[PDB]
């Protein structure tokens, strides 16, 4: 939850798209 | 052990000072500013044996009084008073104030405010007749002619109160505007009949009086201060470190 | 610190730079009030009361900044200009054309460049109608808008103008109060109630000059001299922020 | 886990760095006219609240979240451009250019203060341990 | 706080002001019975700065 | 106990949190006290620690007083 | 109490 | 398999 904890799940892929799909 | 505070205290008395000048500057374009001064007061310990610690303390001994630029603007409700002449309004807390500002406007109901604030006439907050044309004479007259009717009709209505204070018997509040000080409440009486000697220009306006070449004086000095006192900081913190890790 | 101070005092200045390139850009606009910027500083801080007192009064009392509070415009009567068309009439005076807006609602306005649509009817240049309204006739060799605001239209193989209406001017106690809806309108605001519809030249109202535009009232230069006033105090705060700046800097580097 | 010194300061040079990546991005952004979707660019506000841990004690600094600015967008007349309105005004991003310079050298100078704070402590940390051996 | 430059300003604002009148004057020279206006100007407070 | 000092007005009344007139209050925290105090009290904390080494070595020596 | 020590673990546990 | 680093992978491009 808070940003630097510990969890056992990657995190989602960070996409940035220029266009609405 | 103890200069470091000595120092601290100086560059902290050093950035309120730039604080002050800061906000002086900032009101540059402010209709009728008195700029606030500012002198280093120093303050010395006492005690034993040898006095040697002597402390800085940041004050801003009252304001200036010197006139700034008129600025003429072609409205008649533009007024500029005479050197070390105020005008009176009623303060935000039902009390009474002076100012430089001469932008006075008029209500839809007809009041005369400056900064909102209700202007105070002879007696009591002044009040024009709903939408008419208004003239301020030079010493405090006013002149109302309704719109659209012989101008053989224009007619006196009141009179605004024009106070004479210098510096020392003013100081101001933290709402903006300027009262008397104690002492000065205590031999002119809690409120200021008014001035019949002060003339007043109408279709100018009064600006502020912040001198730009003292700030820019004021600024460098700060900074020069500020860095000789970390100086000394540096200087006190390298000392004790070695002195208690070696002597220990 | 100083550093909201100076941002302040910057911020100040790029307002009134807004409003002196709208007051420039708004010189040919016909019937155009200039724009004038006033600032106040806000609320003082206190840090210690001065002493019971020769020396010098000792306290800290230290500002805040500058606010913009209020941009007022300058009601004064500008100039004439000849345009031969017949639809244009300048106010001499304090008045304002009353116009209904697409909504329904009432606006106010002075530039007097008019014309007619499909179906007769006086409009604004942006084609909202002009109330009273005005219907004329397809025959109309000539209209004449009197200075009393009288509508008269000239027929075809007749020897009398045809009276048609009155242009009702709306009058304000404070003009000054008016809120600027945008394209040369003004709407009514509680500083500027109670609008007082009237017949030109009555109860205070402007007559009508017919085939006259009214100018902008911008002066040109003291916007000149505004501008440059406000570039050095720009740099002015600038140079208190560069100062702030390198003082924390050297306390963080000690 | 870290030390409590070690957060607070952790926390704080955490806080300002997303500080000075929001500034970047809305300096970055300040001409921007659409977004991915067709809405105009917002100025995004970071807001600093005390992780105050025990009762009202001491705490770092901790972001809730990064919200967006309500400001009049600004409007600039291009009836040609199709995200032009019915009266058409383009709407341009609220970004302040000074505010958001102030900004970044007031996460700067908070950035370096919490390092200096951190590297002053470091000694005394490393000094603590010889208390034993 | 720049002074000379309001000071300037009035100069450019009176000189301004005889120019509309010097225009006027010239524009009605065939209007019957029209009669020239001169404007008269005069300047404004003087501060008066402490000689001890 | 809570610092007396005004609390530091700021004129933002864009924030969502604000004052009647816009008068955002930020904390009082003088930054150079708040730096001469963490140094100083470094100081101090080290000398402690100095005192506390030749405490114990002194006992260890007394430990050893006849042997 | 109140307050915890700089060199202590997190209060945050 | 991680990629460039730095500038080119911190740019916005459509994928391919």
């Amino acid at each position: 939850g808070v940003p630097g904890a510990l969890s056992n799940q990657p995190a989602p892929p960070n996409e940035a798209p220029i266009a609405t799909p | 052990d103890h200069a470091i505070y000595t120092a601290m205290g100086a560059a902290s008395q050093t950035l309120n000072q730039q604080a002050v000048t800061a906000s002086n500057l900032a009101n540059a374009s402010t209709p009728g500013f008195r700029a606030q001064l500012n002198a280093l007061r120093a303050v010395p310990v006492d005690g034993l044996s040898l006095a040697t610690r002597t402390l800085v303390t940041a004050s801003t001994p009252g304001a200036d009084m010197t006139p700034g630029q008129l600025d003429y603007t072609s409205r008649p409700l533009d007024v500029a008073l005479q050197q070390d002449g105020w005008l009176v309004v009623q303060a935000a807390d039902g009390a009474e104030g002076y100012t430089r500002n001469g932008n006075i406007q008029v209500g839809p109901t007809g009041q005369l405010t400056i900064q909102g604030h209700p202007v105070i006439g002879e007696g009591g907050p002044i009040t024009v007749p709903e939408g008419s044309e208004i003239t301020i004479a030079a010493d405090g007259t006013i002149s109302a002619l309704n719109p659209g009717d012989p101008p053989n009709t224009v007619a006196p209505v009141g009179r605004l109160k024009l106070v004479k204070a210098e510096g020392n018997e003013v100081q101001r509040s933290d709402d903006g505007l300027f009262r008397l000080t104690a002492e000065a409440q205590a031999e002119r009486g809690a409120v200021l009949a008014a001035d019949p000697s002060i003339r007043i220009m109408s279709g100018v306006l009064e600006g502020s009086n912040v001198k730009p070449v003292e700030a820019m004086t004021d600024m460098i000095a700060n900074a020069r201060r500020f860095e000789m006192q970390m100086k000394v900081i540096t200087s006190v913190d390298e000392n004790e470190g070695r002195a208690n890790q070696l002597l220990s | 610190s100083s550093l909201w101070i100076a941002k302040t005092g910057l911020d100040a200045q790029q307002t009134n730079m807004d409003v002196i390139a709208n007051n420039l850009a708004n010189v040919s606009t016909n019937g155009f009030k200039r724009q004038r910027a006033v600032f106040e500083d806000l609320l003082y801080q206190t840090i210690r009361q001065p002493g019971a007192q020769t020396t010098l009064p000792s306290g800290l009392q230290i500002g805040t900044g500058v606010r913009p509070v209020a941009t007022e415009r300058l009601h004064s009567q500008g100039n004439l200009s000849q345009t031969n068309n017949s639809k244009d009439v300048a106010i001499k005076g304090q008045g304002f054309f009353q116009v209904m807006l697409p909504d329904g609602t009432s606006a106010y306005t002075r530039d007097g460049s008019f014309q007619v649509d499909q179906n007769g009817q006086l409009v604004t240049a942006g084609g909202f109608q002009v109330q009273p309204a005005i219907t004329i006739p397809a025959n109309a060799l000539s209209i004449t808008i009197g200075r009393d605001g009288v509508v008269s239209v000239t027929q075809q193989g007749q020897a009398a103008p045809v009276q048609v209406g009155q242009l009702n001017l709306t009058t304000f106690m404070n003009d000054t109060g008016l809120e600027s809806i945008g394209e040369n309108l003004y709407i009514e605001t509680q500083s500027s109630g109670a609008p007082n519809e009237s017949t030109p030249g009555l109860n205070g109202a402007g007559l009508l000059y017919q085939g006259y535009v009214e100018t902008s009232n911008v002066n040109v230069a003291e916007e000149l001299v505004n501008m440059i006033q406000v570039q050095r105090a720009y740099e002015i705060n600038s140079k208190a922020v560069s100062t702030t700046d390198q003082m924390l800097q050297k306390l963080t580097q000690l | 886990a870290l030390l409590n010194i070690f957060d607070i300061a952790g926390s704080a040079l955490a806080a300002q760095s997303k500080r000075l990546n929001v500034a970047a991005s809305n300096l970055a952004n300040a001409d921007s006219v659409t977004g991915p979707d067709g809405q105009p660019y917002r100025a995004k506000q970071v807001v600093f609240q005390v992780d105050a841990a025990p009762g009202q004690a001491t705490g770092g600094v901790k972001v809730a979240s990064v919200i967006e600015s309500q400001a009049p967008e600004k409007l600039v007349y291009e009836p040609g451009n199709p995200l032009a309105d019915a009266n058409g005004y383009v709407k341009m991003p609220n970004v302040d250019v000074v505010g958001e310079m102030v900004n970044t050298m007031s996460a700067s100078r908070s950035y370096q203060a919490n390092i200096e704070v951190l590297n002053t402590v470091k000694s005394m940390m490393l000094k603590t341990l010889t208390l034993g051996q | 706080m720049i002074s000379s430059l309001w000071i300037a300003k009035t100069g450019l604002d009176a000189q301004q002001t005889n120019m509309d009148v010097i225009a006027n004057n010239l524009a009605n020279v065939s209007t019957n019975g029209f009669k020239r206006q001169r404007a008269v100007f005069e300047d404004l407070l003087y501060q008066t700065i402490r000689q001890p």
